[PDB]
């Protein structure tokens, strides 16, 4: 589960009911696949700036 | 920072610099959001009044992306002790919001359990700052960053002349000449995960800098995550 490659989650992984539940830091929203984290605006936390 | 490299454009956008009345940098900080800066409580004993500067990579010349911000509230940890360097954490609320842009952006706050299981389990973290580049030298003029290996808690405890509390952790090298140093205190220790950087420590102290058999000591951010959340809610 979460110990196997972070559960395939982009960020936060939690093992609930024996199942993987992924989540994201503030400023991101969980993608439709329930694994990727999508930045909600420009300058999302934790990203080096390119412009 | 002793050893390591210059932070290149856009590479360390969450770095904040605390400056005194004479506009000199004396400590580091990490940008947490538009209004909050994370730093070391012990830095607060270092200046009568101070401001926070963001977006700076070279103190020798205004480049254009820099911005000074005055502090509205200094939230120091109630349990911090100058004597042991325990609870070396403080949150700064800024009077005006930081405007994110090139070289100016926040680092993400992780969740405790996942951070402890997956981030502090990583091989390395990254420390950065304008501090000394040699134990006895002067403050750096350019922002630098250094990759520092997480250090086994037991060897860390054995290497130190002072008590490594549960609010601290170790990183750095046994003999290799690289480590944070004076002036870097309060600065960011972040860990990269899938190209996203999370705040994992606050530059705290060490015995000299880059000394053989000694490591760099960092405030363990994952132990104050609730405290940080409370500090930013007020
Ligand atoms: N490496 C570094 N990394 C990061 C930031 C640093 C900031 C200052 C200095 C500079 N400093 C600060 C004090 C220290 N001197 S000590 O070894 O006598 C110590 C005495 C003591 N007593 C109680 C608790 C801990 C100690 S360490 C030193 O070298 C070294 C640093
Ligand atoms: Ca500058």
């Amino acid at each position: 589960l979460c110990s196997l490659d972070n559960g395939d989650c982009d960020q936060f992984c939690h093992e609930e009911q024996n199942s993987v539940v992924c989540s994201c830091a503030r400023g991101y929203t969980l993608a439709d696949n329930g694994k990727a984290c999508i930045p909600t605006g420009p300058y999302p936390c934790g990203k080096q700036t390119l412009e | 920072i002793v050893g390591g490299q210059e932070c290149k454009d856009g590479e360390c956008p969450w770095q904040a610099l605390l400056i005194n009345e004479e506009n000199e940098g004396f400590c580091g900080g990490t940008i947490l959001s538009e209004f909050y800066i994370l730093t070391a409580a012990h830095c607060l004993y270092q200046a009568k009044r101070f401001k926070v500067r963001v977006g700076d990579r070279n103190t020798e010349q205004e480049e254009g992306g820099e911005a000074v911000h005055e502090v509205e509230v200094v939230i120091k940890h109630n349990r911090f002790t100058k004597e042991t360097y325990d609870f070396d954490i403080a949150v700064l609320r800024l009077k005006t919001p930081i405007t994110f842009r090139m070289n100016v952006a926040p680092a993400c706050l992780p969740e405790r359990d996942w951070a402890e299981s997956t981030l502090m389990t990583q091989k390395t973290g990254i420390v950065s700052g304008f501090g000394r580049t040699h134990e006895k030298g002067r403050q750096s003029t350019r922002l630098k960053m250094l990759e520092v290996p997480y250090v086994d808690r037991n060897s860390c405890k054995l290497s130190s002349s002072f008590i490594i509390t549960q609010n601290m952790f170790c990183a750095g090298y046994d003999t290799k000449q690289e480590d944070a140093c004076q002036g870097d205190s309060g600065g960011p220790h972040v860990t990269r995960f899938k190209d996203t950087y999370f705040v994992t420590g606050i530059v705290s102290w060490g015995e000299g800098c880059a000394r053989k058999g000694k490591y760099g000591i960092y405030t363990k951010v994952t132990a104050f995550l609730k405290w940080i959340d409370r500090s930013m809610k007020t």
